[PDB]
This record gives C-alpha cells, sequence and structure tokens, in this order.
RNA sequence: AUUCUGGUGUCCUAGGCGUAGAGGAACCACACCAAUCCAUCCCGAACUUGGUGGUUAAACUCUACUGCGGUGACGAUACUGUAGGGGAGGUCCUGCGGAAAAAUAGCUCGACGCCAGGAU
RNA sequence: AGGUAGACAGUUUCUAUGGGGCGUAGGCCUCCCAAAAGGUAACGGAGGCGUGCAAAGGUUUCCUCGGGCCGGACGGAGAUUGGCCCUCGAGUGCAAAGGCAGAAGGGAGCUUGACUGCAAGACCCACCCGUCGAGCAGGGACGAAAGUCGGCCUUAGUGAUCCGACGGUGCCGAGUGGAAGGGCCGUCGCUCAACGGAUAAAAGUUACUCUAGGGAUAACAGGCUGAUCUUCCCCAAGAGUUCACAUCGACGGGAAGGUUUGGCACCUCGAUGUCGGCUCUUCGCCACCUGGGGCUGUAGUAUGUUCCAAGGGUUGGGCUGUUCGCCCAUUAAAGCGGUACGUGAGCUGGGUUCAGAACGUCGUGAGACAGUUCGGUCCAUAUCCGGUGUGGGCGUUAGAGC
RNA sequence: ACGGUCCUAAGGUAGCGAAAUUCCUUGUCGGGUAAGUUCCGACCCGCACGAAAGGCGUAACGAUCUGGGCACUGUCUCGGAGAGAGGCUCGGUGAAAUAGACAUGUCUGUGAAGAUGCGGACUACCUGCACCUGGACAGAAAGACCCUAUGAAGCUU
RNA sequence: GACCAGGCCCGGGCGACUGUUUACCAAAAACACAGGUCUCCGCAAAGUCGUAAGACCAUGUAUGGGGGCUGACGCCUGCCC
RNA sequence: ACCCAGAGCUAGCUGGUUCUCCCCGAAAUGCGUUGAGGCGCAGCAGUUGACUGGACAUCUAGGGGUAAAGCACUGUUUCGGUGCGGGCCGCGAGAGCGGUACCAAAUCGAGGCAAACUCUGAAUACUAGAUAUGACCUAGGGGUCAAGGUCGGCCAGUGAGACGAUGGGGGAUAAGCUUCAUCGUCGAGAGGGAAACAGCCCGGAUCACCAGCUAAGGCCCCUAAAUGACCGCUCAGUGAUAAAGGAGGUAGGGGUGCAGAGACAGCCAGGAGGUUUGCCUAGAAGCAGCCACCCUUGAAAGAGUGCGUAAUAGCUCACUGAUCGAGCGCUCUUGCGCCGAAGAUGAACGGGGCUAAGCGGUCUGCCGAAGCUGUGGGAUGUAAAAAAACAU
C-alpha cells in the first residue's frame, strides 16, 4: 500500500468530537427576567 | 520521451502545486481537447504513452497536438542508501500540471472518434481528465 | 543492501554581511550617522549627505532623512533639518509621564 | 503689466520619438581664410586665432495630430493577515480584514520658477 | 664530544558523522535555499579566494562602446576603412551579486595623498576582531579657479598570544660612572590550512585484553514507513486461421498485504540467547490435492482458466550446517505464510560472534580479512499466571441414597 | 605454437594445480551410488601455488582429518517389557537462589509503539496434591558485541 | 561355555616416525625431533648475566662452542643485487 | 604474582544527597572550543539598587522584491508564416554551373515554463512618529490599586527537547523520519471533552460548601441531560475502515430531442437491378485497406454501424408503413448509497442495540470543568500595624 496512517496526536487531530453545524454553534445561555430586589438574609436585632 | 535540451542547472526543488492553471486553459490548434482537473507530476513516459495511444485511434486523418512539456527534473537517490550525503542524479523529467489545463489537442476527425481516442489517452494518464470542445 | 553514500562538493557560504537601510525615510539622524550600507550605489548621494569609500551614505547635519526620486529610474538620499517641533501638555504621553513622575515623587 | 529670443533651474519619459507646417527685425547656427597665439597619435574635421560676402537648407526654436513610446483606472480575479472547516492526498473550502500583476476604457504631444535682451 | 639497535623507557596518534569505519569536509568571499528589515540550519544547490597593479594609483583634460546591415584590393562568417541602424545587450586584471554615461568604461599630460599627527560621530556584534568617517593640524600633488587626493567601482587576497629578529631612542639601568640587559616607536618571522592557534617536538594494533558509562549509539526482535517484495485491478496496442476480452497481454495507470531487501533509531546495553534440525502446537488464505461450479480455441478422456469452499490431508531417501535448492522412487497431492523468520528455565550444537593452529591474500610490523580450513565447557528443586490430571471444603435452603 | 612493441633490478625454471590456497562455484569431464553442494582421477579460465616462511614425491606410524565397503546391532522405521537409584506416601532431621507491595484471569483495543494492574467485552465457587514449562520482556553476571571517555594496559614500527 | 578377551578392509589430505602442549572448554595439521644449510667465534673466544668484582660458556678449545632458518628419507632447489 | 605503602590516587562518568510552610520561576537557543552526553559568554530565572516612561489598542511615513503575475532581459519551449544558411540529384569531365520526395539561423504571429529570470508588485513583518485615561470614591478636585522597559550589583539553572499549524529544504513532496523559520501546547498543568489516549479541543487548580450559571462537547440503556420539535435524505448495519474504474440504486435541479396531424418499447411487414464497379486482374462484391461516399424506383433504404464468408451467399441495425395508444427518449449537474475492499490466539462503532437511537438543515430547552457567580477562611503586595478595601 501507500496510505500512511493516523497515529499519535494525529489521530486526536482527526477524530476529535466537534460540532460544525451552524445552528448548534450559536445557542449559548438562556435569557430570563432578572429578579425583584430580595431582603437581607439574617437580620439581627437582639442581645 | 520529451526530454529538455541542456537547461541552466541540473537538480532543483519540488515546490508545490497551488492554484488553478490559468494560462493553458485556452485552445489554439485543435477543436477537441483533453483537459486536467487534479494537479500532478506527469512524466515524459506518461506523455508519450498518451500521445501514442491517442494517435492509434486517429486512423484516417486529423492532427494531434501536445501542449505540455516537462522541463522540471526529479532525482531519486542511489537505491537502498541511508539519508543525507547530497542529492541524487535526475532520473526523469516531469510536467507540473495544475487544475484546468490543456494536455492534448486534436482537430480534423469526427467527434465520434476523437472522444473514443481521448478515453484511451485518459486511461494512460495518472489524473482525472475531461473532454472539452470549443474551437 | 548497505551501499556507500556519495560525498558532496558543496557546503560553503559567507554569513550575511548585514547591509541595507540603517536609518529609514522620514527619521532622525546625526552628524556622522550611517544611513545605508549598500554594496553598489542602489541609492545615490543627495544634498547634506556624505558618500564614503564603500558607497556608504552618511548624514553630515542633523535632521530627518529623505529618499528622493532621482530622474530616470534611480533613487537619491538627502537630509533636511526641521524648523519648529511643538510639544503640548494636552496630549496623552505628556499627561502620563507627569502622572508617573508625580506618583514617583508622592511615594518617596 | 504681457509676449518672444539667449542663460539658469525645479521637474525627469501625462514631459520622448515620428509625421506635418513655420522662424532670421534681433539672438542662434552653417559658409571665408589662417604669417601668428595654439593645435592634429595624419587632417585648421575638431580646439584656437583673424575676418563676414551668403543662409534658415541641417541643427536649434515654435505650433499642430495620437502613428508609435509612456502613463493608466473602476470593476472583478489571483494572493494574503486572522478565526474556523473538508480530504488522506497533498491540497482545497468558508467567515472576518487588506488587495494585486496583466488587460482595457481613458490620459498625455510638457508644466513652472528666476535673470539678460527685444517688442506691446 | 659525535655517531649508532624498539634492546629498553615515557608518551602521542583530532573532530564532524543521519551507529562506527571507509570516503568527504574543517579558514575566508558571492549567489540561492531564507519565507520582500536584519538574521537563519542540513554530509542542501551553485561558484570563487590564500592576489594583482609604480600603474590597472592621484589629479587635469579628452573620448563613447558592443552586435548587426550596406560599399570597398588580397579578405572569407570575422583583421583594416567608410556610412547606416537598435542604442549600453560592451567593458570593468581574477567568482559572483550589486553598481557605473559624456561615466566607476577607453585614451592622453603632470605626478606619488599607496603622507605624518589625529578625530565628533555612527554600523557590526557573547567576547576577541571588523567597518564607514564629517572635520582640524602640518606639509605637498594636480588645476586658471572652485575644488579633488590619507591607494584601487564595492564586497575575498587571511591569523590572536608568547617568543625572537632588524632600524629608530639617555627612557631605565640594582653601591655610584659606565657597560651587559631591558622598555618605548616603526617594522619582519606561521598552507599555527584540524585556519579562536592544547606542545618547539609524536604513528599504529589488540580475537590476549581490562575499567567507567550509553537503549543519548549500531548487530537480533518489535514498532513506524512501505521504496523493493507479494498479491490483485483499470486501460487496451497486439498475439491467438477470422476475433483485444478461450488463453496471453505491450506502452502506460490504480490498489491492498506487511512473509523479503531496505529507510527511521521510538521500547530494551544494572543482558529479552541469532541459524538450521528434533518435539509439540495453533492460526491465515492470496487453494497443492480432496467437495461443488461458470467459461473454454469444452466431441469423450485428459486439460486450460477462474468462482465457492481452510473440514481433512500435504511421502521416503541421496547431497549440503544449511532454510532454500537440485536429483532418485513414489503419490490423491507432494500449497504458501503468521505466531520474538512459533517453541533452547523443552532438546540438539552441525553453522555463526572468544582463546590454539594453518592456507591464500593485505600489512615494514604487531596484526588483519561475512575469504578458507581443523579443534574447541548449552545452568535451572516452578512463587504466581497458564495447562493436563485429580482431591478436599463449602454451596445448592431439612438431610440423604439412587 | 609464432612475432611486434613498451616498461622493469628481473619478469617464475623444474614441479604441482579448482588444492587446508578457487571468489565467480554445486567449474566441466569421467569413476563411485537408484539418486552424491562431501569423496577419487583428469582438465587449467593458478581472483591470489612455487622451490629451504623449501618444491614435489614417499614404506611405516596417528585417541589425526576426510570419503567408501563388509560384519554388527533399538541409531532409526516404532515402539514395547522388565531390574535397580530416585520420583510418590508415612515418620525423623531440614536447606537454597529469589522476593517494592501484591486481593497476581482470556480476548482484542490503548499506551515509552509487545499489559494480571488502563478501556470495552468475554470467561470464571473457595482451596490443596500430582504432573507440564508458554508468559511474568522468569533467575543468574551495573553486556564480554557496538560505541563513547582528550579512560587503563599489552604488543608493533 | 562365566569373568576375562583384537572388529576388519579399501581410498585420499597433513605431519616422517616414539615424543611435547593450552592444570579448569582447543592434543592437532601446532612445538620438538634426527638430517640439512648459512653466519659468528683463535681462547684474555664469540654469546649470556651483572653498577662492579666476577659467574656461566668450559675445568671445553674449530670433528668444539653461540646464533638464524628448514625439518627423516628420495629427487631436486631456477631468474632478479 | 601477591602483601603493605604513596593513597580518602584521579574518574568532564554512574548512583546517592535526610524536617515544614509562603513568594517568584526558567531553559533545552546563538557563538567558540582535541568540542559534541563537558565548559565559557551571550540569551531566558531570582534577588537588590539606579534611570526614566512604556505596554496592549488604533492611524500615518519609510525602504524592501517574497506570494501573485509576466515574457521587455537571462535561460527554456511548441506550432505556424517569411525564410539567409545546409541535405540530396543533374550537367560538353579542370574556366562554367543548375536542379532541389529536402534539415533549418534570424525576425514576426500565436502559446507555455523557471529556488539561483523581472519592464511589474501585494498581504503580513520590520523601523519610526502620532492619538487615545485600566478597575474602585462626590464633568472635574483629591483618592485606592493593578499595569512595561533601560542600566548596574549579588547569585542560579539551562545549553538531549517533543509533538501540532503554516513557509520551505533533504527524503520517494514515505516515516511517531530529519533540518531550519514563525506561532500553539507539553515540558513544568491538575480539571472537563475525546471509550482508554503527554503533545488535539475547552480551560489555567490559594482553601472550604451535600449551592448556582455556563465553555468545549452532548440528551435510547450501560452512564448526567429531549424515546423534543418541523422540513429533507439512506435501505447500505452505510452510519467503523482507501483509489483508479464500474454502474436503468435512489432523490433533486437546470438545459435539451420528439410527442392524442399521436412519440417510446413490444408486434407480422418492407429494408431494391446493373454493385462479378473502376482497383495491385489470385478475390476483396454494402463490410482488410483505398478514395468516390452515385442517382433512381419510393410508405421508406447508408453504395452501409455490426454479425457471417477464401469472396459470394445469408442474419441484423439504421429508417419507414401498419397494429397500438399515453408521456417518453439522450446529455449536464449535484446529494446520499452499492461494487471495487483479502492475514494470521476470538466479535472490535466503546458495548447493548438502533430504520433512526444515522446523515443534512433549522428552532428551543436542559446537562456539563477545579472556568465564572455566591457564601465564609487563610496568605501575600499597597506602606509600618491594626481595620479598610483593590489586585494577586
Amino acid at each position: 500500500s501507500s496510505r500512511p496512517q493516523k497515529k499519535g496526536t494525529a489521530h486526536h487531530m482527526k477524530t476529535r468530537p466537534k460540532k460544525t453545524a451552524r445552528w448548534d454553534i450559536k445557542r449559548g445561555p438562556a435569557v430570563y427576567p432578572p429578579l425583584p430586589p430580595l431582603p437581607a438574609e439574617w437580620t439581627i436585632v437582639s442581645s | 520521451m520529451l526530454s529538455p535540451k541542456r537547461t541552466r542547472f541540473r537538480k532543483q526543488h519540488r515546490g508545490r502545486m497551488k492554484g488553478i492553471s490559468y494560462r493553458g486553459n485556452r485552445i489554439c490548434f485543435g477543436r477537441y481537447a483533453l483537459q486536467a482537473l487534479e494537479p500532478a507530476w506527469i512524466t515524459s513516459r506518461q506523455i508519450e504513452a498518451g500521445r501514442r495511444a491517442m494517435t492509434r485511434n486517429a486512423r484516417r486523418g486529423g492532427k494531434i497536438w501536445v501542449r505540455i512539456f516537462p522541463d522540471k527534473p526529479v532525482t531519486v537517490r542511489p537505491a537502498e542508501t541511508r539519508m543525507g550525503s547530497g542529492k541524487g542524479s535526475p532520473e526523469y523529467w516531469v510536467a507540473v500540471v495544475k487544475p484546468g489545463r490543456i494536455l492534448y489537442e486534436i482537430s480534423g476527425v469526427a467527434e465520434n472518434i476523437a472522444r473514443r481516442a481521448v478515453a484511451i489517452a485518459a486511461s494512460k494518464m495518472p489524473i482525472r481528465t475531461q473532454f472539452i470542445i470549443s474551437g | 543492501h548497505k551501499k556507500g553514500a556519495g560525498s558532496t562538493k558543496n557546503g560553503r557560504d559567507s554569513k550575511g554581511q548585514r547591509l541595507g537601510v540603517k536609518i529609514y525615510g522620514d527619521q532622525v539622524a546625526k552628524p556622522g550617522a550611517i544611513i545605508i550600507r549598500q554594496r553598489g550605489t542602489k541609492f545615490h548621494p543627495g544634498k547634506n549627505v556624505g558618500i564614503g569609500k564603500d558607497h556608504t551614505i552618511f548624514a553630515l547635519i542633523d535632521g530627518l532623512v529623505k529618499f528622493e526620486k532621482y530622474g530616470p529610474d534611480k533613487k537619491k538620499v538627502s537630509v533636511y533639518p526641521r524648523e519648529i517641533q511643538p510639544e503640548n501638555p494636552n496630549s496623552y504621553r505628556a499627561r502620563k509621564r507627569e502622572n508617573f513622575r508625580l506618583q514617583r515623587e508622592k511615594k518617596k
């Protein structure tokens, strides 16, 4: 034969998982309405 | 064996075959022609063998032209020998052909027969050629 | 199988002599500063400018270097001093070097 | 202030040739002779010296045409900065940014400064 | 005092290297590779230098080459002489690159700046070294003058240090005056060519050998690679009475396989035993025979070709250490490969890698030579996995025998 | 066999010759055997025999090398039986080299490119004893080959 | 009749022969050998060992003594200074 | 030889070199070397002084001859036209010469190529100069911090590099090959994706939390998340693995030839006389090779595309009638498949399995790291000390 074959990191070049589909590349995080202001957490008033 | 006649220098580099062949796209002499698609290093043995086989199917008349002439040399080092210690002597001469280049032209036969002929001439060569009519 | 390797008759050179344009066009120079080490007269000598034994082109006076067009397909090199060179404390460099200096002084 | 001719540049082939015509009132050049100054590796061809009786023919100057020479886009295309992708067949494809050479349209038969002398 | 025995002694006997050796190279200059600053490696591709010139320098003035076409005695493609035409393709002492028009190219006149004392300032760089230099001082050269001249149109023509040598010089000169001897300035003496030069002065062999190291570095094995090998396929010129495609298939093209010969040097040099034979396996198919087929230039017999199929089988000798091979007698047939070219803690030791000895040869010699010959010590009580056997325990839901 | 010409100090005489010398090579021819890369005799293209590092012969002698025959047989076809000494079991005495830790499967994949230990599968109650050596790159000796060190030592001119 | 107690033949290479040799991998074709040849040495000899004295040679003297090479025996042993 | 001594000989060589936390953190290059696995100096670390302003970003100016392109120069090259000059033949045999089945300078026209060619000439890069206020306090004031070099002192290691992308050289445009140039990662870097897998992709681990959001990549089960959606494509277990070539496999697009004055495929029909044609007289006779490639009779027919013959004979196909009655024939282009495709202990997409749980295109949720957010704790530095931040 004369097809030298893919080995070492050259395998890892070829058969790495990757998206390569315009719609799947976009997307990102999901948007929301942020939130009304919340109270403290642990107010004291004692001793 | 279309060998060059006493060129400047003996041995020379490989370079590479980027780009489409722009200039040798046009047809001058023939009305039908064989044109290349993939780039390759075409030896003079491949040219001559294409020319013979194409000529055999001309038969009654119609003239054939070649439009590629090797020029570039290639050296294979002395067979079964370690790396280094200079270059080797040039074995054979090659035509750097790029995509979209004329290889053979032909005129003066029926389109029946020319197409038949260039099939054989395609079969002798190392690349995916194609038939082109224009002139 | 183990054949002999043929020796070469090549493999000599001289390490690049470092010629070319030392002081570029529209740039500062001195009295005596070498502008060009050229092997022949690629560029030619203009006004305010010496030309040496090696076709080395050096400035005689202060001022900025100029690569003029000689006439029929050649190049000259002349040198011109510059009249007034204004500096404004408005600008960013001036602002920042004074800020830096003031920080230096403030610390110590 | 304007236009010529004679000298000096900036600007160097948009500024150079060819073709066609035109200039001797001035300035400029070709024709007369050469003991001498001075000269010819020979020769007053040239250099030089002394004269003027011819001429705008050659050169030079000036006005035209694009025949050449020269310069030359826009658009595209090659190529490539950077971020990616396809092929085992050896190079190709994409986004983002820069962008030729060639070719052609077309542009050119100079411009402009100072001084000497002549004319309005 | 001069000669004269490796008889005897101390040493020396370079590095690069796609393992070493054999060769080739080792310093400097030009071009490319070099990727449009500079720089840049390879046992990458191309060439040069280790000078020449008293003028081929300096300056003052003058000149325009080369190649063609046409005419002209000998004279022709070419000597000299005239005209014409592109004009810098010529020349420039010597390789190349960069340069050079009334020139840096060619000629003439006069000369010596191929000069002393320096030097603001830059370039180039690890250091050592190298390079350009406006200008000033003196004393000249050439020109009417302005000016130009401290070698060459530029880049090669070269070696540091120590030491010695020659010319110049109250600078020192070991009580003081001298002198001997130094210093100082100008200069001379290296194929120190392994050219940043270890010494003024140095070659070989070891299978009689030893030590320190190295999988940084070869030979066996694997791995990558697949040029070579092995096996297929595309094309179809042609051979086959006619007919490329029964059977072969030129010129050419494309594949797989990892059995050959290589390339690489990735694991292993604090050791993984190298060929062939014996014993015992197993597996692959690219099928030698045996089963079943298509085509045939298949009358039948016996073939040829090629498809399916790896279940089984694939002798006994002569010669050689041999695998391989040839031959004899057979036979259904005498298949080809992988398994560390299966298997040495299973065997053998004929071959090949120790010491002895010889022949040819190479070597002045010691010694040497995949040249040849004769002789030459093959370890081991099985921990574990793994195998062939064979028990015991426990499990199987109350326990047992069949 | 016979001559021409060059170089050299001179160009191998006798003898022997494919040999302990011969690469090409299992030279070719004949003998020996059903068949003979070894053997014997002859040829001569002596890569690279040769006259006291002797040449060529030679009766005898050789734990000498190398071919062939007769006799003889388990060397072999192709094994089989039996006797002892072990091996095995019981009692007594009682070592060794080795050993990071070891709860120590097969397949293919992976990885310093040849894995009980990493990935996926497959297989597999726990534990002795007898036998067997394919693997633990099993043990043994800081490779004796190869190369390196401006290492060591012998020997030569 | 047990134990004990030659196997024999034919052809070739090398060395004549009995002999010696690598203790612990080599027993031979290797060394030695009788024989041959060359060369040195006349005695206070050459040679050898010693700084020297002197020792061996030799209580010997050329038919003897030291060294080089070859290796019984047969026939031989050429050309080149 | 041994024994003792010089003598702990030397060993640019190998091995080894022992408690803890915090801060910074390389190099594997150039140059020279009896040097190449050593050493020197530079380069790159730390530490401590001095000098100042840069850094990253955008925008101008400079000289480049590289990619590209080109044929005016230097070589190289094919075809045509003009054709000096050359090959061969012909003469009343010493003056004289003419033919010429012919190879071809030099120019012209068309047409290529070139690391060591350039009338041209990019992008980057290089050099220089210009312009811009980085995070926290009531458009500035005054604040707090982070943010780069040059020179020098003291004192290190390094000088075996590896792979990937690109530009090349060497090689066989073979190698997990080798050598340079620019950049990434490893080296010295954990974590997540890649079945396992230094060097690929994501991202830089101060420490705690049984909180949250996300990157790369994914959502049938092993095994976190959609047995989600709508529109296409495959029938091969493709989806894991390679070409030349083979092809009514299947889906889409454009262009192109005929066609209910009736095409396509079947189906009995027709498919002629000089043509034994001139030709090398052995025959080429529609069909070895030559040219001519007639015209008639006609619903149609070529002096012929193939079979069959020594050549004829004969069998077909071109075409046309007729039967017949609706969409069919021949190229171009893709998309996804099939064959081509065979190795040695045993299946090998990671396994089960899947007709989608595969591929293409689009839309939205979710999962997902030691990244980021939150909540607390430590240590540095900004000064000296504590609080207070900012960075680390």
